[PDB]
């Protein structure tokens, strides 16, 4: 389960599944059994934030990448990017966080290295 | 065919993300030293 684990999303007990096999490499999460779903792709998120090891909260949030230096123009010339959109969810296992964190760390690093 | 009938992204307001984002701001000291 290096790319799979159980984490609470949107404050609703559920499970996560990483799709590192796919080119775009994304993380898909669904409720424990609430016919719910939540999927995020690095293409929109280029950063992940997790808690420290000494901590016991086991949780990480992913950023929806910003164009601080990639913003687009419109007409005013200021050329700015809309307000970024990030997501945050909590874990419920020691390996679940590290297994995926170690996964996202690579993918993020991949999409972070390209830019 | 499938059009959104109900959707209010700005309907679930919560100040938890603020205090939660604080504990969620750079919580890793494995930076520097290479890339």
């Amino acid at each position: 389960p290096s790319h799979s684990g159980a984490a609470i999303f949107e404050k609703v007990s559920g499970i996560i599944a990483i799709n590192e096999d796919v080119s775009p490499a994304e993380l898909t999460w669904r409720s424990t059994d609430g016919d719910k779903v939540h999927t995020v792709v690095l293409s929109t998120i280029d950063k992940l934030q997790a808690t420290p090891a000494s901590s016991e909260k086991m949780m990480l949030r992913l950023i929806g990448k910003v164009d601080e230096s990639k913003k687009r123009k419109d007409n005013e010339g200021n050329e700015v990017v809309p307000k970024p959109q990030r997501h945050m969810f909590s874990f419920n296992n020691r390996t679940v966080m590290d297994n995926i964190k170690m996964t996202l760390q690579q993918i993020i690093s991949r999409y972070k290295d390209a830019d | 065919g499938f059009t959104p009938h109900d959707s209010a992204p700005y309907g679930a307001l919560d100040m938890a993300d603020f205090e939660f984002e604080q504990m969620f701001t750079d919580a890793l000291g494995i930076d520097e030293y290479g890339g």
